[PDB]
RNA sequence: GCUUGAGUCUCGUAGAGGGGGGUAGAAUUCCAGGUGUAGCGGUGAAAUGCGUAGAGAUCUGGAGGAAUACCGGUGGCGAAGGCGGCCCCCUGGACGAAGACUGACGCUCAGGUGCGAAAGCGUGGGGAGCAAACAGGAUUAGAUACCCUGGUAGUCCACGCC
RNA sequence: CUUUAAUGUUUGAUGUUCUAACGUUGACCCGUAAUCCGGGUUGCGGACAGUGUCUGGUGGGUAGUUUGACUGGGGCGGUC
RNA sequence: AAUUCCUUGUCGGGUAAGUUCCGACCUGCACGAAUGGCGUAAUGAUGGCCAGGCUGUCUCCACCCGAGACUCAGUGAAAUUGAACUCGCUGUGAAGAUGCAGUGUACCCGCGGCAAGACGGAAAGACCCCGUGAACCUUUACUAUAGCUUGACACUGAACA
RNA sequence: GCUCGCCGGAAGACCAAGGGUUCCUGUCCAACGUUAAUCGGGGCAGGGUGAGUCGACCCCUAAGGCGAGGCCGAAAGGCGUAGUCGAUGGGAAACAGGUUAAUAUUCCUGUACUUGGUGUUACUGCGAAGGGGGGACGGAGAAGGCUAUGUUGGCCGGGCGACGGUUGUCCCGGUUUAAGCGUGUAGGCUGGUUUUCCAGGCAAAUCCGGAAAAUCAAGGCUGAGGCGUGAUGACGAGGCACUACGGUGCUGAAGCAACAAAUGCCCUGCUUCCAGGAAAAGCCUCUAAGCAUCAGGUAACAUCAAAUCGUACCCCAAACCGACACAGGUGGUCAGGUAGAGAAUACCAAGGCGCUUGAGAGAACUCGGGUGAAGGAACUAGGCAAAAUGGUGCCGUAACUUCGGGAGAAGGCACGCUGAUAUGUAGGUGAGGUCCCUCGCGGAUGGAGCUGAAAUCAGUCGAAGAUACCAGCUGGCUGCAACUGUUUAUUAAAAACACAGCACUGUGCAAACACGAAAGUGGACGUAUACGGUGUGACGCCUGCCCGGUGCCGGAAGGUUAAU
RNA sequence: AGGACCGAACCGACUAAUGUUGAAAAAUUAGCGGAUGACUUGUGGCUGGGGGUGAAAGGCCAAUCAAACCGGGAGAUAGCU
């Protein structure tokens, strides 16, 4: 759960850790491992294109199923573990013809429990069917866009997808942020909501934190000098126009979507 | 007190070489302004 | 020592007693659409407001939340606060014919501990109606009110406080 | 001549369906013991998206500039 | 008050004496609620104030120990510089005189010191003004323009109301 | 040559980078050395750098570079697949003595080790830009076992002390010895063996993974250090013959034990934590296509080969970067004695220097310090500067608080030496013995030696005992910023920036947004508990009213309105 | 355990004095801040000039920065000296 650490010091002092005893405490699985550099605030033109992404700590790809294959065999769940790639914890499956993978891990799955991914599977959660064979109203994760492209939809930790209707080919879904959209049906969506829901309830407590993780500071426009930013200048604090991007795009409102093709697909607009 | 010279041999080499000036066209371009010059050393680096 | 106070067992009975989950039916609101036209709403009167970009009214489909009309009772249960649709799971208490058992094991209890309406507070959700604050329109000599039109916290859920 | 539930026969606005251009940063096969790219099979979208030319708007995000003179220094005021 | 012009506002405390300080009042020139308001333990080579200790910080300097400065031998620069036989005073004067006029004073030349002057040296004043000068920055200046966006035509076709 | 001083976690030693002959010897003193110079990193001549084992090369890859074709782009060119480069990282192997004026793990002596080629013999399924294993990995903390190393004793050699005493519990020196081979231990990890089957590993597999049976907890792997051998060897204090006093040669005694020890090793281990910790090859194993007394793979023996390049010298510097023989800068490694927590600091070892102008004299004034009567901030813009405090143990400690703090709050007391407790105690370490076990790097009892605080009583010295160096000033009231951090490298370190938190807003993935003329790329191998932009800035209590203006969001009824 | 405390190496630069034709085109001396972390450092790479990078000062980009340096247009122009 959440634990409230005793304020020894400053930046002990204003932080919650979430720990869970049941992760697995060693080395992941190695045939499971890739390189993953960090290549954030570099193009390949080598200009930085996302700002406030640097130095953090060094960590592996995990290969992670999101395509989930192999119907009709059943799979054993063995230790959860910890995933840095990601907000959401991972789980270590074993398949029956001796196949370790790397699964997206709900909210309720155990060491030892069974999971399944074909059409014949029973609706439970972890396994994973096209919404076809999942009924009107279940609460899904890990749903594809393309039948057959793999999990793109509920991947961050805590997250999940209503499927509210069924046109016949296509399937309506309220996601996360409230909006409604049409995927197809043959598109597969794997049952239950994601683990790890305690992820949004930890408080970093001091910059350093931000540094673990890969955030460099963020500077302030009002901060800055009219040559650097649209904001930026004055013989005091207050510079006084309306609020921009750096690149002078307004940033309060102004809604940027110009998207044209998958207005067919989108039905209601988040709120 | 650091000064701005810190040698290396081999970012010498790679930087301001020949094979360096010959990669890029700007850099034949270089050595063929050298060469009409007359310079002793095309490359002072090499 | 005794059973006659207290308690236990057998078999039943009624009950919105509590905790968890699922579901159902009216109705309100919102969205999309069909018909149709010049008013709707509100009040002691009006007016703000909605409607000439088509409101209100009628019908269809969908979404979401909250409370469960009738039964309903000078009824029932719980120590109190309190508890009302239906179904399941776990569980507390009460009462009764009859029989058996233990044998004063009882009563009250300052400190202590637990429970404790509504309003409020913290974190995370939800938000259909209602509605502090707030705004407009009335009323009045004035009206920071009673009235109307909206409307946020809150009311709802989980875990903690108080 | 203003109109007809089959005929001599056009133009312009949304709406629906199709596939056959186009898209595919869906799956599979081959080049190929290649995350590229082609070609092929299929699925999905589909005359939409996107691009070219023309065009209305927006546009300190950039760019070139202007922002007068007199004046009992200049500026303010005043004047031309 | 990092905010108050008047202003050292007024009252209280601290001091023998306090334009700063601390606590108040409200008469807020011209505080005010994420341009965040008020408070806040800890933290600070942060700003202001007070006190104990401590002392050459000072009254008010004294002595001593070293490195220079001074002399000797060796080596040996620099800025600057129209030329110099290069005094004081008062006046005059492009208006603050070593040089002009009147006058006074002064044998010639070093060495160690001090800097009052040579409007001393250094840097074609940076403040001010001027140039139909420059750069950069701003905007609601003018004119364009990348991007974003609107529509027509083309790529682009077939049926049905 | 004899004294004196200085450094000694360097001002000593060895490299890397960088430099390029500055290295050694002979000769010269014009110029260069801030002076002279007989000297020199100067001039002129010669000499000097010896490798299968060190490094490069080489095999392999990271970031990244280039990139056949390819996609894109007026051209130039941009990106990028296969691939190929790219160390700062990962794969074979050598140590100790001796030697030169100058080389040294390279030459010599002694003892080794590794990787390939060929040939002979014996056995046999060998075979891959393919599969699997392994390489192969974080931070912090805590043991234990050691070792480098040091001290003391024994032993050996020498001494018998310019001035009282001294060798007859004294003084000085030495007491060294490696790779390799064998043993496989303080530890650490892991259950092995056999049989059967397969919806997995881009196909196959006896390999990996998975499943099912019998058997016993005894098998395997890793691992410092010790011991034996290397080694009756080498080295070794001194002594002995010739001296041109550079020095050469012979001989060469003891060469043990105990204790204290690392930040080094076991240890890439163990424990714990979240921030979840390179890649590929060398190595092992499995088969695919292919071949069958063939080719190959193993084991033994013999023989051959290991090329090429670097190797001098400086390297907290007079050889590099700073125009200088410049008070600056420059990565790693080694790490002695006494006091000490210590890599601080003080004095010294080994070693290296006295910083390339000296000699006088003892003015002002300047610089760097020492001490000051009485006063004690009266100085000044301001306690600027100086002075002060400073250690360990114990007692004691306020408001306020977010309960952690504040706090070393403040303020005090004892510190030296000697003796006794105790001819050296508590503790640590552990030989001779004694007894068991599959009798060896084994286990149990001891308790000889060695080392050894801290405390208490008593005595004693000085003015003073943390006596030197070293080493904190303390308290109170306020502004600002929560804090740690960052910042104008060269006049501003702040209240500025950042920050964890908070909110608004965009974004449904071929996401927004950014770089790009486009391909493409980041975002991200992420997916609304995610990402971007903006403002505010821990925390506590809160964040009121105004949508008229300017933005933004929503709507299209009417007016105006472009190309056509 | 800790962007914990004291304090060396290491990193930095708050105060004062000296130096200002310096020993030094930013240092020395005496103190000073951090010193297990948003630390520090070696080697190599990448980002290129209306561009980069910036815990933001218009700081930094080779002693050069409100637009680097080199070459060219170029003998720009200069109603000014």
């Amino acid at each position: 759960a959440v634990v409230k650490c005793k304020p020894t010091s400053p930046g002990r002092r204003h932080v919650v850790k979430v720990v869970n005893p049941e992760l697995h405490k060693g080395k992941p699985f190695a045939p499971l491992l890739e390189k993953n550099s960090k290549s954030g605030g570099r193009n390949n033109n080598g200009r930085i294109t996302t700002r406030h992404i640097g130095g953090g700590h060094k960590q592996a790809y995990r290969i992670v199923d999101f395509k989930r294959n192999k119907d009709g065999i059943p799979a054993v769940v063995e230790r959860l573990e910890y995933d840095p790639n990601r907000s959401a914890n991972i789980a270590l499956v074993l398949y029956k013809d001796g196949e370790r993978r790397y699964i997206l891990a709900p909210k309720g799955l155990k060491a030892g429990d069974q999971i399944q991914s074909g059409v014949d599977a029973a609706i439970k959660p972890g396994n994973t069917l096209p919404m076809r064979n999942i009924p009107v109203g279940s609460t899904v994760h890990n749903v594809e866009m393309k039948p057959g492209k793999g999990g793109q939809l509920a991947r961050s930790a805590g997250t999940y997808v209503q499927i509210v209707a069924r046109d016949g080919a296509y399937v309506t879904l309220r996601l996360r942020s409230g909006e409604m959209r049409k995927v197809e049906a043959d598109c597969r969506a794997t049952l239950g909501e994601v683990g790890n829901a305690e992820h949004m309830l930890r408080v970093l407590g001091k910059a350093g934190a931000a540094r673990w993780r890969g955030v460099r500071p963020t500077v302030r426009g009002t901060a800055m000098n009219p040559v650097d930013h649209p904001h930026g200048g004055g013989e005091g604090r207050n510079f006084g126009k309306h609020p921009v991007t750096p690149w002078g795009v307004q940033t309060k409102g102004k809604k940027t979507r110009s998207n044209k093709r998958t207005d067919k697909f989108i039905v209601r607009r988040r709120s | 007190m650091k000064r701005t010279f810190q040698p290396s041999v081999l970012k010498r080499n790679r930087s301001h070489g020949f094979r360096a000036r010959m990669a890029t066209k700007n850099g034949r371009q270089v050595l063929a302004r050298r060469r009409a010059k007359g310079r002793a050393r095309l490359t002072v680096s090499k």
